[PDB]
Order: structure tokens, then C-alpha cells, then sequence
């Protein structure tokens, strides 16, 4: 039943530039370990944007050039959960972060809000 | 919360919101 798959991101929320947060992408109704999952991102107006993937098994982890060496994607093959650390966080930053799964048949979660504000 | 084991159709758990 396709109408089990739920994935559920949170950890969004506020933080000045250069912090950091942790996003989670709680996944149900499949195991992650055998899933390529990835997290997009998208802004208002903007168009839709490819953060990063973490392969099924060990195919690895790939990052758009934007994120390489600030985010990393990681997973939790027990509590079946994919997670996005991002730190040196900018104010490009700021959009909706949410999870995907699925190759022909495709997944996603709503999204959690983030918004990276600039400081003294 | 962190997952929790979530009665399936086939009567075994399998990971779920708390």
C-alpha cells in the first residue's frame, strides 16, 4: 500500500547566521536502509532545489556544491529516520526543507520551516 | 518522541510516530 509511505521532517525554525540546526525526516511504511532518500529545499518564487542524497546500503552521500562541507545528510537505519546537519548556516539559506523517497514512484514530506536571519 | 513500535496488519511492529 503506497498509502502507508509517511515521511515527516522537523527541527525547522529561526537562527541567526552561521549557526547550525538539525533537521529530521522521519520515515514510516518502508525501511530507509534500502531507500536512496534526499532533502530538497524551496523558497518562495524561487525554484525548487536539490540539497543532498545519502544512497541506499553504502552508495554514500552526495551535497549540491551550495551545501558541500556545511551540511551533512546521515541516517538512522533503527529509528528509520534520515537527518540534515547543517551548520554555518547563511541567509540563502532560508527556505522550506523537505524529504523525498522513491524512484518512478515518488514520496515527500510537507516540510519544515527554516529561516536564517543576518546579525550584528 | 523517538519512534515506537507500531502494529502492523500482520500483526509484527514496524516503526511509528508517539
Amino acid at each position: 500500500s503506497s498509502s502507508q509511505v509517511q515521511l515527516v521532517e522537523s527541527g525547522g525554525g529561526l537562527v541567526q547566521a552561521g549557526g547550525s540546526l538539525r533537521l529530521s525526516c522521519a520515515a514510516s511504511g518502508f525501511p530507509v536502509y534500502w531507500n536512496s532518500m534526499y532533502w530538497y529545499r524551496q523558497a518562495p518564487g524561487k525554484e525548487r532545489e536539490w540539497v543532498a542524497a545519502i544512497t541506499s546500503q553504502g552508495g554514500g552521500t552526495e551535497y549540491a556544491d551550495s551545501v558541500k562541507g556545511r551540511f551533512t545528510i546521515s541516517r538512522d537505519n533503527a529509528k528509520n529516520t534520515v537527518y540534515l546537519q547543517m551548520n554555518s548556516l547563511k541567509p540563502e539559506d532560508t527556505a522550506v526543507y523537505y524529504c523525498t523517497v522513491g524512484v518512478g514512484v515518488s514520496y515527500r514530506g510537507q516540510g519544515t520551516q527554516v529561516t536564517v536571519s543576518a546579525g550584528r | 518522541c523517538g519512534p515506537i513500535p507500531v502494529l502492523d496488519e500482520n500483526g509484527l511492529f514496524a516503526p511509528g510516530p508517539c
